[PDB]
């Protein structure tokens, strides 16, 4: 006794698969002993584990392994594994741990793996798995780990596999399951610490029983069609770290007994239909992350919030939230991501969000915010997005907050904002999208403008800005929007325009802008929307301007002249010419 | 939302060398902060300004979703395959902008659908097969060119064709009509 | 590709 032919049987089961990459090219018939070979484990030399992860074998479960006595641990993670399962698994009866994962199997599940007793950890995700999870599975002796995520399963949640008491981790997301509410029975699994139920068309309330699992650390039920109030219950799960409930249909307010998870550091409520206030005692958790937007939830931000060290991410966009965001918030806490937009929120912003100095996104748009941008954001080079438009902003930008390095898109639009944009503009490398649309802010564009090459889009519609334009601004290639309308913007075109390679759209209308249109304007391959109306333009209109295809075309109210070439005549470019005298042209009304 | 996710399906099934759509996260609320993309005051896309970016691939059906679309502007570019008939969807586009493409197959008959549209050119790609006749019908239309295209068949002259001149048919298989130098058989 | 159980990303 004692003596086995496990490296034959390993034989098998490489003569069974397809191996192109040759990757069990160790696996020698010739030795004596297999315990050597690659991803083959022997704990005497008797297999108790092989692993053959990432290998791109080919073929089916080679049931012959079974024969391998004392086999313990087996990965088939990640290989093109294919056809059903074959329901001869079960004589591998010493399995504790099987990973099928990221493999091409099909069909039913065998309910023959229920019979190997000694299975603590089944993960078969990534695979074509179809139809009901069998019944035996509810007789599962060891297993602390079920993981059938990203599967074909079309059957109902079961209830039977409530009555899997060593069961730590039920993770079966993201398959299309027959609407099916979630079993109270799941409430009697005391040693549960995962339940991940994202996507698994889950309709009904959310059981109270499932309150009584203490050891839970995740409770994952996003994406789901569950509806009715949180329950009160859930503040039972002592362990808790993680509650997912987000994009669901469930009504109601969240419940102040949250504030009893000491453990919740991550709740995401979001995308729901929840009403009513914020609850003071879940803010005074330190709270790693708190997302409770696109919901119908009223009232102030509790100020609890502010004094959890943990917080990374606040994203309560799209409520009636009214008063103020807490004077401390972002002075005690590593701020990254800020999301308040679409809410009521009023008051000076806190001074001292960026203080951990790891703030990347601020966004407070369609809000009623007040006052000045705090001087310390001008310290802040963490930032790459900034929103705040749409709120009540006064006064001038600090001038390090221009020349912040990793901002893409800096966003005032719509705001009361004053000043003169800085010189440290040159310093913003990362900013693509500039967009100061519709503020109070004076002066003439920096030079230091034409520095930042990689900017796409300016956009500075309803301003007060004069003077000539940098003729750095025209050294900008990549610039595809210029929106420079409703301004005081004086001088002539250069012949520095013909850089202008990317341009989408040139907007100088209701602008001083003075002198003739450049001859360069045709070389502008891309430019499809062109307005120059409400302006001082004289001289002859270029015979380039034909050559582009302009889906708008806007020359009116200037001081143009001569004859309008023969493509313009057309009824198409009637409204584009009016009110520059000296235009006579075809078109019924010029002239 | 459903603007957003329709579009970064495009991306998926186009190729970009250049990296120009990398501003499309679906992950953002809404696609209008997106470079290349334009939005009206109440954030639905406008306009997709993708012009001469080196972009190969196909479309989408998916591109029908934008109700509120005005300018489809691809031109320029490498793409391949066929126009979609969701492409008719687009009941607000006003410029149709496919030309100095390969796109291959017919001219599809949802086209006419696009009561608003003002401007086709879908010159010099590798379209085949008649012109609709529901073109004839889109009021509106100002500006058409159909040339450099391998389409075949008779030429309408009738509606927004009427005021139509051979530039707009030239260098195509072999069409048929008024504007034609060769008659309709 | 195989997503994982966290928060949602959803931002302005
Ligand atoms: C964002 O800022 C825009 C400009 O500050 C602002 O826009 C504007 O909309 C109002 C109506 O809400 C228009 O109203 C009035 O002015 C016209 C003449 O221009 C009159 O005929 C009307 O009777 C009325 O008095 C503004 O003209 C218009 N201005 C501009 C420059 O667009 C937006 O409403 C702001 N949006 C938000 C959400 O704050
Ligand atoms: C699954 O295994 C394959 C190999 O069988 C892994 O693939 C390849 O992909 C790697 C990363 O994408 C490359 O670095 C390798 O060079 C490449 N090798 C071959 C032979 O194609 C694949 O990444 C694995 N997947 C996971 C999730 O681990
Ligand atoms: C499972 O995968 C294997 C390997 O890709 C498939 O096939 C084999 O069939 C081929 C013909 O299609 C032969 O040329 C191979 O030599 C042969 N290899 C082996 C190891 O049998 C097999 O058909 C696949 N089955 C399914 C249902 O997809
Ligand atoms: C079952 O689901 C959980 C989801 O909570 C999976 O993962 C987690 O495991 C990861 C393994 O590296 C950890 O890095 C994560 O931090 C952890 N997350 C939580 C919230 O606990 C787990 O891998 C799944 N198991 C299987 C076999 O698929
Ligand atoms: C040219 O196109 C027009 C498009 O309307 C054709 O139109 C007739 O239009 C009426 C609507 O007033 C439709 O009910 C008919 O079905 C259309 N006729 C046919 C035969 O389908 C028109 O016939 C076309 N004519 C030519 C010469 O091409
Ligand atoms: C419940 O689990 C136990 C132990 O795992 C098992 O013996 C019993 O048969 C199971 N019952 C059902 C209905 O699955
Ligand atoms: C610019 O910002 C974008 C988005 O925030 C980011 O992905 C990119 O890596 C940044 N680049 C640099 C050079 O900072
Ligand atoms: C040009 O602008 C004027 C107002 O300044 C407008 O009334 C006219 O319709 C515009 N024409 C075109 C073609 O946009």
């Amino acid at each position: 006794s004692m003596d086995n032919q496990d490296g034959f049987i390993l034989q098998q089961v490489k003569l069974s698969l397809d191996d192109p990459d040759s990757y069990l090219s160790s696996w020698n018939s010739n030795d004596a002993s297999p315990c050597r070979w690659s991803g083959v484990s022997c704990a005497f030399s008797s297999v108790t584990s092989v692993d053959l992860s990432s290998a791109n074998l080919a073929g089916p479960f080679p049931s012959v392994i079974c024969r391998l006595s004392n086999l313990a641990h087996l990965s088939l993670y990640n290989n093109s594994i294919n056809s059903t399962l074959p329901l001869n698994i079960a004589a591998c009866k010493s399995l504790q741990t099987l990973d099928l994962s990221q493999n091409l199997l099909t069909g039913e599940l065998p309910q023959t793996l229920a019979d190997i007793p000694t299975l603590v950890h089944l993960d078969l995700t990534g695979n074509n798995f179809s139809g009901d999870i069998p019944a035996s599975f509810g007789k599962f002796e060891n297993l602390e780990v079920l993981s059938l995520v990203y599967n074909l399963l079309d059957g109902t949640i079961p209830p039977f596999l409530g009555n899997i008491s060593t069961l730590k981790m039920l993770n079966l997301s993201y398959n299309p399951f027959s609407p099916s509410r979630i079993p109270p029975e799941f409430g009697n699994l005391t040693n549960l610490e995962v339940m991940w139920l994202t996507e698994c068309h889950l309709v009904g309330q959310i059981p109270d029983s499932l309150g009584q699992l203490s050891k839970l650390v995740d409770l994952d039920l996003a994406l789901n069609d569950l509806v009715g109030h949180i329950p009160p219950s859930l503040g039972g799960l002592t362990n808790v770290v993680q509650i997912e409930l987000y994009n669901n249909s469930l009504t109601g307010e969240i419940p102040p007994e949250l504030g009893n998870l000491k453990s919740l550091r991550l709740l995401d409520a979001s995308m729901n239909q929840l009403t009513g206030k914020i609850p003071d005692e879940l803010c005074r958790v330190p709270l790693e992350s708190l997302n409770l937007y696109e919901n119908n939830l009223e009232g102030e931000l509790p100020a609890s919030i502010a004094l959890s060290p943990n917080l990374y991410e606040i994203r309560i966009f799209g409520n009636r939230l009214t008063g103020g965001l807490p004077k401390d918030l972002g002075l005690n806490s590593p701020l990254r991501w800020l999301d308040v937009s679409e809410n009521e929120f009023s008051g000076d912003l806190p001074a001292d969000l960026c203080a951990k100095g790891e703030l990347e996104e601020l966004l407070i748009i369609h809000n009623s915010f007040s006052g000045v941008i705090p001087e310390s954001l001008a310290d802040c080079r963490s930032l790459t997005r900034i929103r705040l438009a749409y709120n009540r902003f006064s006064g001038s930008v600090p001038t390090g907050f221009w020349g912040l390095p990793h901002v893409n898109l800096l966003e005032l639009v719509n705001n009361s904002f004053s000043g003169e944009i800085s010189k440290s503009i040159g310093g913003a490398s990362n900013l693509s999208l500039l967009i100061l649309s519709n503020n109070e802010f004076t002066g003439s564009l920096p030079e230091e403008i034409g520095s930042l090459d990689n900017l796409n889009q300016l956009s500075a519609s309803g301003n007060k800005f004069s003077g000539s334009l940098p003729d750095s601004l025209m050294s900008l290639g990549e610039l595809g929007t210029l929106d420079l309308h409703g301004n005081q913007f004086s001088g002539e075109l250069t012949s520095g325009i013909k850089s202008w390679k990317k341009l989408n759209e040139l907007n100088l209308a209701d602008n001083e802008f003075t002198g003739k249109i450049p001859d360069e304007i045709g070389s502008l391959s891309v430019l499809n929307y062109l307005d120059l109306s409400g302006n001082m333009f004289s001289g002859k209109i270029p015979v380039s301007l034909q050559s582009l295809k302009l889906n708008q075309l806007n020359l009116s109210y200037n001081r143009l002249s001569g004859d309008l070439p023969p493509s313009l005549a057309k009824d198409m470019y009637k409204n584009s010419f009016i009110g520059n005298p000296g235009l006579c042209g075809d078109i019924k009304g010029l002239c | 939302n459903l603007e957003g996710d329709a579009l970064h399906t495009l991306r998926v099934t186009l190729v970009d060398p250049n990296n120009v759509l990398q501003s499309w996260d679906p992950t953002l609320v809404n696609p209008c902060t997106w470079f290349h993309v334009t939005c009206n005051n109440e954030n639905s896309v406008i306009r997709v300004d993708l012009g001469n970016a080196e972009l190969s691939g196909h479309l989408v059906p998916e591109l029908g979703v934008l109700k509120n679309l005005q300018y489809l502007e691809l031109y320029s570019n490498n793409i391949t395959g066929p126009i979609p008939s969701n492409l008719g969807n687009l009941t607000n586009l006003v410029s149709l902008d496919l030309y100095l493409n390969s796109f291959s197959g017919p001219i599809p008959e949802s086209l006419g659908k696009l009561s608003k549209l003002r401007f086709l050119r879908l010159n010099n790609n590798s379209l085949t097969g008649s012109i609709p006749m529901s073109l004839t019908n889109i009021t509106t239309l100002q500006v058409l060119d159909l040339s450099n295209n391998r389409l075949s068949g008779s030429v309408p002259d009738n509606g927004s064709f009427s005021l139509f001149t051979p530039i707009s048919f030239a260098n195509n298989l072999d069409l048929c009509g008024p504007v034609t130098s060769h008659p309709c058989p | 590709p195989v997503p994982t159980s966290g928060p949602s990303r959803k931002h302005n």
